[PDB]
């Protein structure tokens, strides 16, 4: 039941993944080529992992069990050039013949579910080689459809094959100011859709609130997609650091799923990590995590295009990675509590979910951010993700009124029930949220 | 019925239980592995009480520790007196309740609690003089909140007639963690008030406020409180272990240390309280001691004395003390503190004396304490668990857990109960 | 009559009596060269009562080894105290009986028979003590249940004032490879039952749950197991070989620990079952014994004490033990296990006293049973046969062989008649 499987789905997803085990490897001192290397030293073994996520074999090979679905060829070139697919088995990779379409409109169509059935045996026989499951993640983007898609429809496909796990679903969001294809809003409506249908847990993250972290926090010119994954890579870390290492307070997996939803129906939380600065600013500044405490309720830190301060505040998941003083998490709630800045609901005043671990938090060399001892994560839910959503729902409207790109759907095998329906879905979680947000 | 068992469970509680086991071996005199070394015989009574005799004079410390995580387990094992332990005496399972009381004692502890029992039998089997049940977790996380309860609860109806001592440490309001800890708490209580008939206020915040005040710790850290409940422990118990003037047992505290079997839940407090360094100037007087008990700094309820109104009072002495400077004493607070103390006891007083000497002090007191201040406390979680599920805040999840709102309300309705017993009784 | 002869075969039946030959030396002190090492007059005894005194003070056990295969013979040979045997002893034939009791008593036996029959005639000439005969196979392998049965009736035949007691394994329900498997097993029993006079329960399954529950072994293997059936058999010999309070015979077993003669299958169960590392925290003593014996994870027939009803037990017990500690625990089991006790003994007690000290061990258990269990297991053994014969499966072997639907039908209903005589005597 430990045992945790992460799944990769569209290009985005796999460099997200490829970025995760890299830093995966990177903390337990395991290089990228193979056996070992080294250990299971020290404690690289129990507590695991690296035995939840790196499958031990025979020898002591530590293999990352991870599902690579992609319908480029492209990508599945790219992760096959490096040195993980040595480590990954021939088997665990899914190469992809060809793409559906551009980008959604047939990778959730029958063309998907194709691959989708030989990918849904794979995971059936990789359940008989591992027996146990935590909880299932999902690492794809919003600005590709067939990621969106294709993760989608395997969400939907193991929630109604087990439904006792928890899901852990990365999705990308692009920004609402460029849109690197038309095709986002009507992608994004109906993930909405398949969310509504089966939904645990969905991460929402902005990469223009990331490029504007590097190019100020970390000094960066140019931010590439490479150090965006990278980032990725240690919020994700940092959240399951909670059942890789040992803590004071380790919270389960499935301890976050019953202690973020509140109410029948909620499924995106925020997600807020810090610190995040520069190497020379790491090497001049030496404050505590009282101070990264404060820090991370600025909207700064939030890696998305929403501002906590201004949406109303419910109870958070506060993680903390490496030495942890109780007297500065004392001062830190005491702090927050004389703030009194963002909207004390009665409901939540009492909470800001702890996570203790006693890891110190790595970095890779490549990130510009230096390796900290010292890290904390604000796990939110904020009312803002309700006005992007309602942004994003009013460029759908005019782009499905347009009937522009709907002629195109429908010839794909589309209905115009189908987008209204999306559009209905997510209008109720809009008027949710806001219903929610209002009975303070 | 001398012998007395030890139960450890919950992220807390497993270091209390190994804290106590060295603060007992310090005080009678024991290496950690096994070997004999107190002076003379009663310390050989004190292992028959607390420990099993081994083959080749091997000691093994009577303790059952269960808890959701090998990590805790290893840990306690590497403490000093951590390393002998018979593989029956602790059972551990996997993975993690998740700081929830409900899927605490109803999934990750249904599944373990078979075995945790036929064990707890056989060492009854074995243990033939026992009389008490020492619980040593903490109410605010949900899995030793949960886990700890169904213990007591299992016990309670497999033997009734054993006491039941209960050192769980209470949800701290200062803590702004999780809303799932005070509620969790609570619905614990509201079954341990009919499971445990033995309950100690202990509150994180009074510990973290006694070491920032007595030790003047930068980080109030669970080793230090851990080691100033167990000395608290290793006392209580060693009031009817080592000889003294006069020995309390658990039954005496029972029929004399609460007026009526509803109440079970009881504030300590302990002293010298010296700071770090001042053991020079501080002199170790009856006078300074019964101004450190009735003081609200030195209590770990942590309770007001001018706020709350004195029930009962009891306190317990250990080294060279003197029988007219206590009676002195308590004459005096009885005369400048009428008011605190109520009128139809009329008098309060409840006093043991052990000759012995204490473990590095000349003299040590232990006060407990029944005033009209816990009902604050259950007011308090009773708001917060009242405001925290008007919106079903985190509670849909409890509910596909399968509790229902109506076991909530009557488990409020219950505190209320009670608190309305303590307000009789009135403050 | 203090001789005892031992026959083996089977596959695993070999490697048995080669783990008892081993234990019975290591129990009274010998080289596997035939020098003598014992000391200093009970151990000739034993020597003239199971092995050979040969010339320059040799020592050859008295074994008759039989099985269809030179590479068993091999291997008990390459063994460690397996070097030195008169090649009357021991013979062996070709090639196989496919797993087929029909034909490896009715083909592949017809042909050894002879020759075994004058070898066990010749050693009992040579023998002039002999009591008992212990047969080891395993009942689960046709070929040896057929061997060991046809070996076992033509003994019974020969001299039916000897006594038969067999360790025969019994097959595993969860090995489903091969259905004809407990089907063969059954019909051995089916002429076993009339055959022997006395015969101990082993299971398989019951031993790969011992032997991972107490020596937690990864994969099942049949060495350990081996040597714990060994242990039990040396204890059950020794209660009469070795001196001690009182030596019970296999005589005195059958007038003592059977009520009616159709009755011969009996439960056995070894103590102490220690985990591996915990030898320094256990203590030997006598309750544990008891709670050991009692329970039924410690059983390898497999019983349970809850389900079966206790018609008869027995204990016997090697070491420094006290007749009042034993009286007192049978009294205790007795008043808390009446229900499971019958009523008509009224009060079940066979116990035995060896005063010497048993091997590496201060002190040795050996309990004995007779539940209502055995009936429930030839029940499932007789559904088994039946849900895999109505299809016909695999028939056609034993058309051709020459047994009979009806005598099938007969086994069956003779398994019945003992089922309503272990139910007369109801569970």
């Amino acid at each position: 039941m430990r045992e945790v499987i992460s799944i990769n789905v569209g290009q985005a997803g796999c460099q997200i993944g490829n970025a995760c085990w890299e830093l995966y490897s990177l903390e337990h001192g395991i290089k990228p080529d193979g056996h070992l290397e080294d250990g299971l030293s020290k404690p690289k073994g129990g507590e695991e992992g690296f035995s939840t996520f790196f499958h031990e074999t025979g020898y002591g090979k530590f293999v990352p069990r991870a599902i690579y679905v992609d319908l480029e060829p492209n990508v599945i070139d790219e992760v096959r050039n490096g040195p993980y697919k040595d480590l990954f088995h021939p088997e665990q990779l899914i190469s992809g013949k060809e793409d559906a379409a551009n980008n959604y409109a047939r990778g959730h169509y029958t063309v998907g579910r194709e691959i989708l059935g030989d990918v849904l045996d794979r995971i059936r026989k990789l359940a008989d080689q591992c027996d146990g499951l935590q909880g299932f993640l999902f690492t794809h983007s919003l600005g590709g459809g067939t990621g969106s898609g294709l993760g989608s429809l395997l969400l939907e496909e193991l929630s109604a094959e087990y439904g006792k796990k928890s899901k852990l679903e990365f999705a990308v969001y692009p920004a609402p100011q460029v849109s690197t294809s038309v095709v986002e809003p009507y992608n994004t409506v109906l993930t909405t859709h398949t969310t509504l249908e089966h939904a645990d847990c969905t991460f929402m993250v902005d990469n223009e609130a990331i490029y504007d972290m590097c190019k100020r926090n970390l000094d960066i010119p140019r931010p590439s997609f490479a150090n965006l994954n990278n980032l990725i890579a240690q919020v994700v870390s940092s959240v399951t650091a909670s059942l890789r290492f040992d803590g004071s307070l380790n919270v389960d997996l499935n301890e976050f799923q019953t202690n973020l939803v509140p109410y029948p129906r909620i499924h995106f939380p925020l997600v807020s990590y810090s610190p995040v600065l520069s190497k020379s600013k790491a090497f001049h500044e030496s404050n505590s995590v009282s101070e990264i405490t404060n820090a991370c309720f600025e909207p700064g830190n939030q890696m998305v295009k929403c501002d906590p301060r201004d949406g109303k505040y419910m109870a958070t998941c506060l993680l903390y990675r490496g030495d942890v003083v109780t007297r500065d998490v004392q001062r830190a709630v005491e702090q927050v509590k004389n703030k009194k800045t963002v909207q004390l609901v009665d409901w939540c005043p009492t909470g800001f979910k702890i996570g203790i671990c006693y890891e110190p938090p790595t970095a890779t060399p490549n990130s510009q951010l230096a390796t900290v001892d010292r890290a904390v994560c604000m796990l939110s839910n904020t009312t803002s993700i309700a006005e992007a959503w309602k942004r994003i729902d009013r460029k759908f409207d005019l782009m499905y009124a347009k009937r522009a790109f709907v002629h195109w759907y429908v010839g794909e095998g589309m209905e115009e029930g189908e987008f209204t329906e999306a559009r209905e879905d997510l209008a109720a979680l809009e008027r949710d949220y806001i219903e929610v947000g209002a009975d303070s | 019925m001398r012998e007395i068992i030890h139960i450890s469970t919950g992220q807390c509680g497993n270091q209390i239980g190994a804290a106590f086991w060295e603060t007992i071996c310090g005080e009678h005199g024991l290496d950690f592995n096994g070997t004999y070394h107190g002076h003379d015989d009663i310390q050989k009574e004190r292992l028959n009480v607390y420990f099993n005799e081994a083959s080749s004079g091997k000691w093994v410390p009577r303790s059952i520790n269960v808890d959701l995580e090998p990590g805790t387990i290893d840990a306690v094992r590497n403490s000093a007196i951590g390393n002998l332990f018979r593989p029956d005496n602790y059972i551990f399972g996997q993975s993690s309740a998740g700081n929830v009381w409900a899927k605490g004692h109803y999934t990750e502890g249904a599944e373990l609690v078979d075995s945790v029992m036929d064990v707890i039998r056989r060492e009854a089997e074995g243990c033939d003089s026992l009389q008490g049940f020492q619980i040593t977790h903490s109410l605010g996380g949900g899995t030793g909140s949960g886990m700890g309860t169904l213990l007591i609860s299992k016990i309670r109806e497999e033997f009734p007639d054993r006491m039941m001592a209960t050192f769980s440490v209470l949800p701290s309001p200062k803590t702004s963690d999780t809303v799932v800890e005070p509620y969790n708490a609570t619905l614990s209580v509201h079954q341990l008030v009919e499971h445990s008939d033995e309950t100690f206020c202990i509150d994180n915040e009074a510990l973290y406020d006694i070491c920032q005040r007595t030790l003047k710790l930068n980080q109030p850290s669970y080793g230090d409180l851990n080691n100033l409940v167990s000395s608290v422990m290793s006392g209580v118990t060693t009031s009817l272990r080592y000889p003294g003037q006069l020995n309390s047992d658990l039954r005496k505290l029972a029929v004399n240390l609460v007026p009526f079997p509803r109440l079970h839940f009881f504030m300590v407090g302990y002293a010298p309280l010296t700071a770090i360094g001042s053991q020079s100037f501080r002199s170790l007087t009856v006078p300074e001691l019964t101004q450190q008990m009735f003081d609200a700094k030195n209590m770990m309820a942590a309770a007001d004395p001018r706020n709350g109104r004195y029930l009962t009072v009891a306190a317990f002495f250990r080294g060279k003390v003197s029988v007219k400077e206590v009676e002195d004493e308590m004459h005096k607070v009885q005369s400048k503190n009428s008011d605190y103390f109520v009128e139809w006891i009329p008098n309060n007083v409840q006093t043991a004396v052990c000759s012995v000497a204490p473990q590095g002090l000349d003299m040590a007191a232990t006060f407990i304490a029944n005033s009209t201040s816990i009902q604050e406390l259950f007011k308090r979680v009773g708001d917060q668990f009242s405001a925290m599920f008007k919106r079903k805040a985190f509670l849909h999840w409890y509910t596909s857990e399968g509790m229902d709102e109506l076991e909530f309300s009557e488990a409020e309705s219950n505190m209320n109960d009670l608190v309305s017993e303590y307000q009789q009784y009135q403050e």
